[PDB]
RNA sequence: GUAGGGGAGCGUUCAGUCCGCGGAGAAGCCAUACCGGAAGGAGUGGUGGAGCCGACUGAAGUGCGGAUGCCGGCAUGAGUAACGAUAAAAGAAGUGAGAAUCUUCUUCGCCGUAAGGACAAGGGUUCCUGGGGAAGGGUCGUCCGCCCAGGGAAAGUCGG
RNA sequence: GCGAGAGCUAACUUCCGUAGCCGAGAGGGAAACAACCCAGACCAUCAGCUAAGGUCCCUAAAUGAUCGCUCAGUGGUUAA
RNA sequence: AAAGGUGAAAAGAACCCCGGGAGGGGAGUGAAAGAGAACCUGAAACCGUGGACUUACAAGCAGUCAUGGCACCUUAUGCG
């Protein structure tokens, strides 16, 4: 017995072609293209997660860097008296306090010095 | 209602304001090209326009107006003294493929393209 | 660049062929049907030939002899038009611009006297 | 010699080379006399009339 | 220049005909083989 | 983790068998933000018009982006190049639904040991009348060597 | 890279030996850069410490601290 | 060589409308004309009309990933 592709193959292909949106030209359009396309994205995707993972963690540093200079602080001798007194917050929150919370941020600051010296 | 087939029983299409150019000898992109001012004007105006456009696809075009105002005021019951191109288009039709011979041996694929020439008038007013 | 003329994509015998002819009709029937353009070829060169046969004289009647060759339109324009148009200074024709066309899709015109 | 296109174009630059192929559209008007329309400094094609009649209806 | 196809009706037919094919053996044999592949064209003699 | 060996499976058809659906609508197709570790598979909505899903088992022409692969369709180049000899055309008149191109007229231009005429070889109704205009015509065509129908070809001395 | 031969103590040179690496190796660094320095990616995280390598701005992080040198932009390409 | 399919049945569309026509818009038949003779489904490339959001100091394997804007609300008001 024979079995033509019949189906499966538009199938796939639409799979692909529907993932494939949003892509300009061909890309968007042609099967071979957008599955190719995809490939390099995929690469870009993995790497991207843990890239992202990197990036903010750069983001909170810099929010933080400011908050300490704000005052008189380097971020790293900020961050290293808030070692020192032992205040393990996460710097996440760090840069949350430091441009959303003022006062806190202040505190924060007062230690680190204190502990410091 | 319930049923497709019940709907289908129950109401028919009609096409109001619309006619159509099919299979008209003439390349879709030229033909555009004298409808492209058509569209969405004073329907009479098209009538004029269409009677000093020197284009080649004037006449087919304008046939089809005839036959739009036509199928708007007759089969439709509408108001000629308000009547207007809502919308214009044309799409490809089978395009007729003949040979061409060339220098040496060699030949060719001419393709008499043909047009699906569309017109849909209607009726304009602001409030 | 001040030169003037018309090369009307014929060579240079034929231009005079040409407007031979046509000034041949134009006093033939008053008025012609033919290409602006050809048109204003045909302007000036019909008004001076009006302008040599303006003037009696066997010379002028060889004069047009020469560009207007049947016998019947010179004697025409000799003894019945030019004269005629005696008290009047120029401005023997006129131009009109009808229309378009189907082929050639060019503009149209009527020249008359 | 023989220079072709390096590659297919685009429907994008395509049509933006199309950009200017746009026909211009007759600037008319009504004819004094007749009544259909007519070309600026031509004969109003119906009746024939340029100021009195020439072409005739 | 001039070419290879000059017609001659009584070359074609004293060449490629029927009592040419049959006058050989390989053209009795041409002719059946012919006849089994459905020719409706059997042989220059039958245009 | 490359060549490679191993492990478990996803989908396609045909087949045996059971669950079973279907004109209050099958397959196929179309949209989508649900599910599965993945091959994949479900929900609903629009299409369609008469067939088909599911489980288990069996057998395969059983899964394609490539092969300057094969068939077909449609894009680019492009509204570009070209319209096939630089013998040349004008005006009037007519016809038609429509005419630079078809038909009259009056001229002009070119061939004239030809670009005239008569045969042969070849072609095969292309001849004539009346009609047609899809396509063939390098544009247009109301026209034609194209389409339709009807007619036309006559030998004792020519030729065999 | 270290050992030698052929070379011209030439080669992104070639022919052996030997370690690692790429091949079949992503990730950070060396601007960029198969081989080099750190390091071997089972998925998820908008969580923390480090390596080589860095911390004036581009660009994360001391325009740091003290004892000095060079003033030539050396640094940021060679010799008798 | 490529060539297949209206409908259950020709009931094959009298008749009015724009056009020389071609083609279409009704009507009428049918269950359906979302079957009308280029007559089963009608994928994709490919060409267009409309609409949303965008785009004329910009350097690009066309993606990714983060955020803001705007829009929408039938596995869909949140991980959208
Ligand atoms: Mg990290
Ligand atoms: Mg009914
Ligand atoms: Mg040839
Ligand atoms: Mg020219
Ligand atoms: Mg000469
Ligand atoms: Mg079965
Ligand atoms: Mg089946
Ligand atoms: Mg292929
Ligand atoms: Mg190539
Ligand atoms: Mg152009
Ligand atoms: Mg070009
Ligand atoms: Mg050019
Ligand atoms: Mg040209
Ligand atoms: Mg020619
Ligand atoms: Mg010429
Ligand atoms: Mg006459
Ligand atoms: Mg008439
Ligand atoms: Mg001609
Ligand atoms: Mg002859
Ligand atoms: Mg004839
Ligand atoms: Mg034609
Ligand atoms: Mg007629
Ligand atoms: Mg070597
Ligand atoms: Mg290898
Ligand atoms: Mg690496
Ligand atoms: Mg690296
Ligand atoms: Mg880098
Ligand atoms: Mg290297
Ligand atoms: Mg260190
Ligand atoms: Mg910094
Ligand atoms: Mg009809
Ligand atoms: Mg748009
Ligand atoms: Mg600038
Ligand atoms: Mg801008």
């Amino acid at each position: 017995p024979r079995a033509k592709t019949g189906i499966v193959r538009r199938r796939r292909h639409k799979k692909v072609l529907k993932r494939a949106k949003g892509f300009w030209g061909s890309r968007s359009k042609q099967y071979r293209n957008a599955f190719q396309t995809l490939l390099n994205a995929a690469t870009y995707e993995y790497r991207d997660r843990r890239n992202k993972k990197r990036d903010f963690r750069r983001l909170w540093i810099q929010r933080i860097n400011a908050g300490a200079r704000l005052h008189g602080m380097n971020y790293s001798t900020f961050i290293n008296g808030l070692k020192r007194a032992n205040i393990d917050l996460n710097r996440k929150v760090l840069a949350d306090i430091a441009a959303r919370e003022p006062e806190a941020f202040k505190a924060l600051v007062d230690a680190s010095r204190n502990a410091r010296q | 209602f319930r049923n497709k087939k019940q709907r289908k029983q129950q109401v028919k299409l009609r096409k109001p304001g619309f006619a159509v150019a099919k299979y008209v000898r003439m390349s879709p992109r030229k033909v555009r090209l004298v409808v492209d001012v058509i569209r969405g004007k004073s329907v009479q105006d098209a009538e004029d326009l269409l009677r000093f456009i020197p284009r080649s696809a004037s006449e087919p075009v304008a046939k089809v107006l005839n036959s739009a105002k036509a199928n708007a005021l007759h089969n439709d019951e509408m108001l000629e003294d308000r009547l207007f191109v809502k919308e214009a288009y044309v799409d490809a039709g089978p395009t007729l493929k003949r040979l061409i011979p060339r220098a040496r041996g060699s030949a060719n694929i001419i393709k008499k393209r043909t047009s699906h020439i569309t017109i849909i008038v209607a009726e304009k007013g602001n409030k | 660049h001040g030169k003037a003329g018309r090369k009307l994509n014929r060579n240079s015998s034929a231009r005079v062929a040409l407007a031979r002819a046509q000034a041949t009709a134009l006093l033939r029937e008053g008025r012609i049907q033919t290409t602006l353009t050809k048109a204003k070829e045909l302007r000036p060169f019909v008004e001076q030939l009006i302008t040599t046969a303006k003037g009696g004289d066997l010379h002028s009647r060889r004069l047009v002899a020469q560009d207007i060759h049947d016998k019947d339109v010179v004697r025409k324009v000799m003894d019945e038009v030019a004269p005629k148009y005696a008290e009047r200074p120029g401005g023997y024709t006129r131009i009109l611009r009808v229309g378009t066309r189907r082929g050639d899709g060019v503009t149209m015109a009527l020249i008359e006297l | 010699k023989h220079p072709v296109p390096k590659k297919k174009t685009s429907k994008s630059k395509r049509d933006m080379r199309r950009s200017h192929h746009a026909l211009t559209a007759p600037n008319l008007t009504e004819c004094p006399q007749c009544h259909g329309k007519k070309l600026s400094h031509h004969i109003c094609p119906n009746c024939g009339y340029y100021d009195g009649r020439q072409v005739l209806a | 220049m001039k070419r290879t196809y000059q017609p001659n009706n009584r070359k074609r037919a004293k060449t490629h005909g029927f009592r040419a094919r049959m006058k050989t053996k390989s053209g009795r044999n041409i002719l059946a083989r012919r006849r089994a592949k459905g020719r409706h064209q059997l042989t220059v003699s039958d245009e």
